[PDB]
């Protein structure tokens, strides 16, 4: 796929989000489509409605509140019309721009839709495994626990090109920690690094031939150090749209090309941003746009506000079934941004409709690991800080799966399968790098 | 090519030693820089750019443009409305002003982006530099209009002397042009 932006196609995708949630709501709550009607017009009767949270003016103030939101309907639902929301009868809520929501309410007089109740979107199902599969996974590990290390760029500071800290880290994982898998998120060479941005790039006396491009700078600076990661540790690279080495600077972002990075096949895999995969039974959902920094909630209610922001935001992501549900995506003001390629938001949805067991969405906020709705949510933090001080990384240690220990749940059915209960078996440490 | 680049914007380079900023128009006259026989040279402090010092900036500008493009600003046709917004109606072309009949269009069209990249490409195109077919960086009334004009034969010679630099600068644009 090329750099094309097509308005009809983008709008198709936004329409389809509303329609697919309309079907999820109808199946979960067992409602008939005749119970759904157009909230943008007057009725005498209470109706159910599904739509997208949008601002009530298209040229809107940076700071929204519960009196300045509208609901956008699908093309079939309300000819795409948008209607102002009256949220005065609802004491507890958290909304954000781009959120798909379901309401019970009424447009009494034509110009407002009064929300009487919020129908919460249901959490997606968790993946399951057969007893045979779990036994193989048990044999893979030879008793011992599964170890996965996760890092996120930047890897060098703002005022130099030192990877000394990364070398120290590599020595540690090779010779002490010895994990099974290492997941490394970009940026590797961040195009917005201030020396890169300004072109203040020095002569490197430790290179025989100077790089002429940022791609060559990666081959001379990162490749030789990455090559020293033990071949026994499988290493996964996931890019950022700020990666100078990527030529696909929109989310969702195609994977890097490993051969081009001159990294060895023996232990390096390049994955897309986002990507979903299993390590043994554990489903990972990885995405490298900063949802946790960017999602700006409009909030009412003491109970909602007393909760932790990171819990609320993780639940919004699980409910929305996409790793960056904010739309329009955030902008850094022009320098950088989410850079959403709206036509392909499809690929940023939860693969198979499954919630991940572990969800990793690096952020510039402080590192954190939290269980929310039985999903382990991890922000490993930046590997190095801009000043050159130690950053952090995440270590995930998961007890080896055991059908006999009880910690796996048998799901009832003719075909016997088990919920991984990764949250019950996983320990996440956030370690100074 | 003339009309194609009429609305593109200049590639602005910053000098690694002294930080003076200037538009780069190819192997053409300028009061700020000189393409000498050993490379691109800053006229304020005489320091030579290395290739990485040039190409990192080319790439940075490209990516700034590509990021602006993905911000997805839209604009309305109707001269009596004109709103710019990033909101997209589920009917994409439809304007979000109550009752406005204008058509919405991406404000950074993909034609404009492609033209912007083709302009950058032209700057490092040897054949175009030699034939003197690049777009001028300065209008005649600009206070920075160049004081000395380069000769054709200087441009030919200087272009062949800097072929390698040009081609490497050009490859950085092509990284994104084949991807478009
Ligand atoms: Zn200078
Ligand atoms: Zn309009």
């Amino acid at each position: 796929r090329t750099m094309r932006q097509n308005l009809q196609e983008a709008s198709d995708v936004l329409d389809d989000q509303i329609e697919s949630f309309t079907k999820i709501i109808q199946n979960h709550y067992k409602l008939s489509p005749n119970d759904f009607a157009d909230p943008t017009i007057q009725s005498q009767s209470e109706i159910y409605a599904v739509g997208r949270i949008v601002p009530d003016s298209p040229t809107y103030d940076k700071f929204l509140n519960p009196e300045s939101l509208s609901l956008e309907t699908s093309r079939m639902g309300g000819v795409g019309r948008r209607v102002r929301l009256d949220l005065s009868q609802v004491n507890e809520l958290s909304f954000f721009l781009g959120q798909i929501v379901a309401f019970k309410g009424k447009n009494a007089n034509g110009d407002y839709f009064t929300v009487n109740s919020i129908l919460p979107l249901p959490y997606p199902n968790s993946p399951v495994s057969t007893s045979q599969e779990l036994q193989e996974f048990q044999a893979n590990l030879e008793g011992s626990s599964l170890k996965v290390i996760v890092t996120c760029g930047p890897y060098f500071a703002n005022d130099n090109f030192s990877l000394e800290l990364l070398q120290e880290f590599i020595d540690s994982i090779n010779n002490e920690v010895k994990p099974h898998v290492l997941i490394m998120f970009g940026p590797f060479i961040d195009i917005t690094h201030p020396l890169i941005a300004s072109g203040k790039l020095p002569n490197f006396p430790q290179f025989k031939t100077q790089p002429k491009t940022l791609d060559e700078l990666f081959l001379k600076l990162f490749t030789p150090i990455l090559k020293t990661i033990s071949p026994h540790i499988q290493t996964v690279l996931i890019p950022s749209t700020k990666d100078a080495i990527s030529n696909h600077a929109a989310y969702p972002q195609a994977s890097l090309i490993r051969k081009a990075l001159q990294l060895p096949k023996r232990n390096f895999k390049c994955m897309a941003n986002p990507s979903s995969f299993q390590i043994n039974e554990i489903y990972f959902g990885c995405s490298n746009v900063d949802t946790f920094k960017d999602l700006k909630e409009v909030i009412k209610g003491g109970t909602t506000s007393s909760r932790y922001r990171l819990d609320r935001v993780s639940e919004h992501i699980l409910q929305q079934r996409r790793y960056y549900p904010i739309f329009p995506g955030s902008i850094r003001t022009h320098i950088s941004g989410a850079d959403l390629d709206v036509s392909y938001l499809g690929l940023t949805e939860f693969v198979g409709g499954f919630s991940p067991d572990i969800m990793i969405i690096p952020s510039e906020l402080q590192h954190f690991a939290r269980v929310v709705q039985n999903v382990v949510v991890i922000n490993p933090g930046r590997f190095i800080r801009a000043t050159g001080n130690r950053g952090s990384y995440a270590q995930i240690t998961v007890q080896c799966p055991d059908l006999e220990d009880g910690k796996l749940t048998l799901v009832e059915g003719e075909e016997p399968v088990y919920l991984h209960n990764v949250w019950k078996r996983a320990r996440v440490d956030l370690i100074a790098s | 090519d003339v009309e194609r680049f009429k609305d593109t914007v200049t590639l602005e380079l910053s000098c690694p030693s002294c930080d003076k900023r200037f538009p780069f128009g190819g192997i053409v006259s300028s009061n700020y820089y000189r393409v000498s026989y050993n490379g691109l040279q800053c006229k304020h402090c005489e320091q030579l750019f290395t290739p990485l010092q040039l190409t990192s900036q080319i790439e940075h500008s490209i990516r700034a443009h590509i990021s602006l493009y993905y911000a997805g600003w839209l604009q309305c046709d109707d001269s009596t409305c004109g709103i710019v917004t990033r909101q997209v109606s589920v009917f994409g072309k439809r304007c979000l002003n109550d009752g406005c009949t204008g058509v919405m269009r991406y404000k950074y069209s993909d034609k404009q982006l492609y033209n912007q990249l083709l302009y950058f490409d032209s700057l490092f195109d040897c054949e175009k530099n030699k034939k003197q077919e690049l777009k001028p960086i300065y209008l005649p009334d600009d206070l920075d209009y160049p004081k000395e004009q380069l000769t054709e034969s200087s441009i030919k010679a200087l272009t062949e002397q800097n072929r390698e630099l040009m081609e490497t600068g050009r490859s950085v644009v092509q990284k994104y042009l084949n991807d478009c």
